[PDB]
Parts: C-alpha cells; structure tokens; sequence
DNA sequence: GTACAGAACATTTTGTCCGTCGA
DNA sequence: TCGACGGACAAAATGTTCTGTAC
C-alpha cells in the first residue's frame, strides 16, 4: 500500500 | 554575386565538395585527422553538442560524429514529446555516505538500497509526469512500475556512469562511486558488471541525451503481465508513441536514409538486453533480500516491490517485450 | 591524493585562491585577461575531467569561477618464451573491391581462423611444459580452450589496433559498425567485443596478456580428469604464478596487486560464458543448411569432435572464482 | 581553366618548466 | 626553505595555402 499512497497523493 | 556555400557540418562558408559533402577546409581536415588519427574522443556534454563556426572546435566528439551524419568517407518553440520527458527527468541525489569511515560491502549496498529507495521515489513521480500513464489503470501504473524499476535504475545508473566516469566507474551519487578498489570488495564485483555493461553498451554506442530519454520511457513500458493489462488497448498506442518518437530522435541524430535503421536496430537491440541485465540484476538481488545471513537494509518502500515480484517472476506470469527475436 | 577542483587532475597548488593543477591556473588567468565569448555547445553543465578539459571552455571557466577563482638478462624468464613463440598476425586475404555479404565474411573468417587454429597448435607445442604432457592431454587441451584462444587473442588485437569499439579479425578484414549489422553478424560480434572492452577496461599489459591466454589453453579440463592431471595442476599454478609476477612489474602496491589479479582472473573465469555464447553459434551455423558457409577442415574437425564433448558433459571448466 | 585530395606551412589554444619574491 | 605567481617555453589541436592531378 506504500507504493499505492505515492500514486494516488498530487 | 552567388549566395556563399555553406558547410553540412560547421555552417562557415564551405571550400567545396570535400569527402562527399560539402565541407569547408577546417572541417576536411579534422574529418581526414579523425579517421586516420586513431582517436577516442569522449563529449564533454550529452552527444548532441551545436556544431558551428564558433563552437567547432569545443567538441571533437559531436563534430566527428557530425561529419558521419552530413555523410563523409573515403520557431522550435511547439514542444515535443521528449523536449518534456527532458525537464521532467529526475535530479541527481546524493547517497549521504559517509567517506571519513572505511568501506564495507554492508555499509556500501545498505547505502546504496536506501539511497535507491529516493530513486525509486522519483521514478514514481517521473512517471506520473510521463503524457499519458495516469490515463491507464491504477493496477496498470503500479504494475508497471513494479515490473521495470530495475530496468529503470540500471538504465539511468548506466548513462550517469557514461558520462561522469568515462564508462569506467559505477556512479551512484557524486559521494558513491564505486571504484576499483571498491569493486574487488566481497559480493561487489559481479553485480557491478552487469551495471557497467549497460554503460559501456551505451559507451559504444554513443547514445544521445534524446535517444536515452526515449529508450528510458520505453523500458517502463517493456514488461507486461503474461495475460495483458486492465487498459492493455491504451499501453499499446502509448508504448507505440514511444517508438515513433524514438524514431524521431534516431532522425535528428542520423540524417541519413539507411544510417536510421542501422540504428534504430542497435538501440532497440540493446533495449532488448535490458531484460536479460535485469534478469540478472533481479536474481542477485532476491537472492540477498531472502539471504538473512548477509543482513543488509533494503528500505520500506523497496522491500515492499521485493516481495510483491520474487513470486511473479518464478510464476512466468510476466511477458517481457522484445523488438527483434519476438 | 591532492586532487583539482576545477578538472580533478592532480592539483600543483593552491592558485588564485583554489587548489588547482598548474593547466587551470593558467587557462583561468588566460580566461580572465582575454575578454573571450566562451560559448557552451551543450547545456553549460559540460563535464570538467582531466580529458574533457581542452573542451568546453565557457563550463570550465564557469566552474574555475564556482570554486572561488579571483585575481647479465642471459636468463631467460618463462614469460621471454612466451613473447617469441606468440603467432604473427595473420592475413585473411579478402578482395575489398567487392561488396560486404554475410556469407563472403564468416567464410573468410572461418578460412582464416582454420590457420590461425594451426598456429595455435605450433605455440601449444612450445610452451614450457605443454609438451611435456600426454599427447592425448595435449590435443584435449588444444580442443578445449580453441575458442577461448582465438575470442582472446582476437580481443588483444581490437584493443590494441584501436579500443573496444570494433573488431580486428586481420589486418585486411576488420569489422566495423556498417558490417556489424549484416544478417546474423551483430550478435556473434557482441561476444568477441566483449573480449576487446574488458581488456580495454582493464589496460591489460602485453605481459600479462600472454600469461592470461597460456591459462586459457589450460583452462578446461575433462570431467573424468586428464591423463597427465599431476603434472597439469603443477604446469598451471605455474603459470598462475608467472600472470603474478606480470602483475608485480606494473604498479607495485600490496592491495593493488591483489585487485589487479582479482579483476584478471575474473576476466579468464568470464570467458568460460563468453566462449559458451561464441560456440552457440558457431555450432548452430555449422549445422545450418540455408546459410551454407563454409568451414576449413581444420576446424570442421574440431567442431565435430567438439558438439557431443558439450553435450555428454565431459568439460570440467576450471575456475578462479567459484562464486 | 575549375575542383578536389593531401602535404606544407601556419595559427590558435592549451599545458609545463622556471626564476622571482614574499613568508 | 616553501609556495604561489607569471613569464617563457613547449606541446596539442586546429586551420590555411600550395601543389599535383583528373576532368
Ligand atoms: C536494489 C539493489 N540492491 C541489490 O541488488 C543488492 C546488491 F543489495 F542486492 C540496488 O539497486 C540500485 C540500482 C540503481 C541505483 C541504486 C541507487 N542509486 N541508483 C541509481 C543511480 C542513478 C540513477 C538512478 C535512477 O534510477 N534515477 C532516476 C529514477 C528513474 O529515472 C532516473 C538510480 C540502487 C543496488 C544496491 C547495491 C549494489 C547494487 C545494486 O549493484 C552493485 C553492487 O551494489
Ligand atoms: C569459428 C568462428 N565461426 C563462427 O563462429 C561462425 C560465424 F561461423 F558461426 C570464427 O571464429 C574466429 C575467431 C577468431 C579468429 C577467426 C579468424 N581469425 N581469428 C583470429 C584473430 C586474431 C588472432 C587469432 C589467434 O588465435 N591468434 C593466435 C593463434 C593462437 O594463439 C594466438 C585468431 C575466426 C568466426 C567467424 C566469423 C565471425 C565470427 C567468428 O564472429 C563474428 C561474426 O563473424
Ligand atoms: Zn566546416
Ligand atoms: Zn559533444
Ligand atoms: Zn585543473
Ligand atoms: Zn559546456
């Protein structure tokens, strides 16, 4: 999910 | 009067028709002293220097190769697709090792996968930044990543290493670099190598800075889950963009019919062993996450794509691109 | 270790108040008083090195100003024997007055590599030691290691003539970047360029050269072991030891010596894959019957004898490293 | 009577050796 | 005695003119 939260932030 | 003939390579006023192409005098000569002169001349810059009157003797590098684009033997303000790829490419960042302290394999891979972890958190904004990628899925974008982040270090590691050391060092970070001293260090040496050939492949190859922006991209979008992806219809005409612009570049770059897909061939054939590199770089480097005798410190987000790739790979379910066996 | 600021060449001083070499103390100096137009053909981020200084000179009067710049031998040694029973060079005899073919190269070269094999046979049959094997041993060795030996003395050749960048078959038949991408070239000399790079990466001494290529003939081995296995561990220590003594007349420091054998014998170890990769197509060509090039005897021999060895697993190939 | 290749001279740019002079 | 400055000298890299030679 660390990998995920990176991508969905602006 | 006649308006003055201009030279194909310097545009000061040509002499003639020298070598097949009109060339002034001073670049005749050069041509005829390069070729018989036995040299390896290295660019100070990316291998796309302006050659002209005044800058022609700045870099022998980009005129010799200049003399072999116009053909010799023996506005600009709509941007393109790479003018952006150009200023979205990531800063250099710097390892924080500590060189009053001696060496140790543990200190220098502890340093260098926690200074690859900020590398990879780049890479992920880099990609956001790329025309395009936050279009697909989100389950496409963090495959993608997951499956090329190697590709993407060894590649941008390999061109850092090209042009700040020769081809003859690894260089991380201006504050890391991996020298002979430090290579002949136990466990260093063999994953060093498989980082230095794409240096020295793009060492023989005289890549330039365009070309390498393009190559880059293209291997975030070289390997695929066996199956396909969620907007598999999409990454098809975005990874074929790519091509087309890679194209482009080999265009700038050659200015010559046949001289285009000589080497269109050899970039997409090194861009082809990219996969076998890392493969190779991969299978060391699982092999030290899993191996809890060495103990060395890969960071949260790093382990993180390790551990959610040892099983994709020894399950076949990945479908590497190739652009000339299949 | 004082290193220049400006270019990282060996610093002479501390010029105009920066630690630089005695050439970026005058091009500063130079720079200054000449009103010059320096203008950058890159990015003005050129790199200032020790051989890229001569070339911007609008980046390297840039970083001069960020650094803060403001105004009886009768005995002869086994290595002696070595260089005079090394082979000449030989000629591959190819018209240049016809155009390139993929076929018209690997034959030539396959003409000529048959010689070259034969003159390897003569230099085997002279080295100190080899002779003094079982003939059985002495033509398994030969067999073994004949492409090791000519991927080897071929890279020695493209070093020298040149740098990595090309391939010096013969001094009439070298293959260049436009004769590379022939079909079915370009991935058989990726494996030969190699050779050329690593001995180029290495600056490799001609002394050491000739030590390394006597322990490639005595690099593979049967798996059941050779007939004459005492004396051929004693003739290769031997020569592992004399690569040694080659590696002591260069720089001399305890550690260095070390790394230098460490990065040698790494290359002798490589070119166990790199002569596995050259055979895969050699061995597939020969085979081939839409390519038709042609094979001299001498060689056809040896690939023939060669392909079941590769398969049954007979070939023991030794190994410095054993990572 | 033009137009090139290569050699011969020439200029430009870069790098070293050395004496001076202050500390 | 040492260490830096600059001048004098040298090497490397680049550029031009002259000549032969093919039309
Ligand atoms: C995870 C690996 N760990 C293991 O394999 C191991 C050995 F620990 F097991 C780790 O890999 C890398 C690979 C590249 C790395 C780093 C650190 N910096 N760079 C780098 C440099 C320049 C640019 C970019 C870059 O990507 N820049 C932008 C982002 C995208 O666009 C451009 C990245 C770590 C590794 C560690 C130690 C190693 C090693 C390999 O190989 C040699 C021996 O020591
Ligand atoms: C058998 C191969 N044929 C195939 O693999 C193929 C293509 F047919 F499949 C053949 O190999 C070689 C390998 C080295 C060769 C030659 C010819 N000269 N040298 C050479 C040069 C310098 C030194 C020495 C040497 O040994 N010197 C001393 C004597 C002993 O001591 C030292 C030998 C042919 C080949 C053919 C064509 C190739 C090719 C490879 O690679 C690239 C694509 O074209
Ligand atoms: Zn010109
Ligand atoms: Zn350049
Ligand atoms: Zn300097
Ligand atoms: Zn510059």
């Amino acid at each position: 999910s660390l990998l995920k939260k990176l991508l969905l932030a602006p | 009067g006649p308006p003055p003939k201009l030279c194909l390579v310097c545009s000061d006023e040509a002499s003639g028709c020298h070598y097949g192409v009109l060339t002034c005098g001073s670049c005749k000569v050069f041509f005829k002293r390069a070729v018989e002169g036995q040299h390896n001349y290295l660019c100070a810059g990316r291998n796309d220097c302006i050659i002209d009157k005044i800058r022609r003797k700045n870099c022998p590098a980009c005129r010799y190769r200049k003399c072999l684009q116009a053909g010799m033997n023996l506005p600009q303000l709509t941007p393109t697709l790479v003018s952006l790829l150009e200023v979205i490419e990531p800063e250099v960042l710097y390892a924080g090792y500590d060189s009053s302290v001696p060496d140790s394999t543990w200190r220098i891979m502890t340093t260098l996968n926690m200074l690859g972890g900020r590398q990879m958190i780049a890479a992920v904004k880099w990609a956001k930044a790329i025309p395009g990628f936050r279009n697909l899925h989100l389950d496409d974008q963090m495959t993608l990543l997951q499956y090329s982040w190697m590709s993407l270090m060894a590649f941008a590691l390999g061109w850092r290493s090209y042009r700040q050391s020769s081809a003859n060092l690894l260089c991380f970070a201006p504050d890391l670099i991996i020298n002979e001293q430090r290579m002949t260090l136990p466990d260093m040496y063999d994953q060093c190598k498989h980082m230095l050939y794409v240096s020295s492949e793009l060492h023989r190859l005289q890549v330039s800075y365009e070309e390498y922006l393009c190559m880059k991209t293209l291997l975030l979008l070289s390997s695929v889950p066996k199956d396909g992806l969620k907007s598999q219809e999409l990454f098809d005409e975005i990874r074929m963009t790519y091509i087309k612009e890679l194209g482009k570049a080999i265009v700038k770059r050659e200015g010559n019919s046949s001289q285009n897909w000589q080497r269109f061939y050899q970039l997409t054939k090194l861009l082809d062993s990219m996969h076998e590199v890392v493969e190779n770089l991969l299978n060391y480097c699982f092999q030290t996450f899993l191996d809890k005798t060495m103990s060395i410190e890969f960071p949260e987000m790093l382990a993180e794509i390790i551990t959610n790739q040892i099983p994709k790979y020894s399950n076949g379910n990945i479908k590497k691109l190739l652009f000339h066996q299949k």
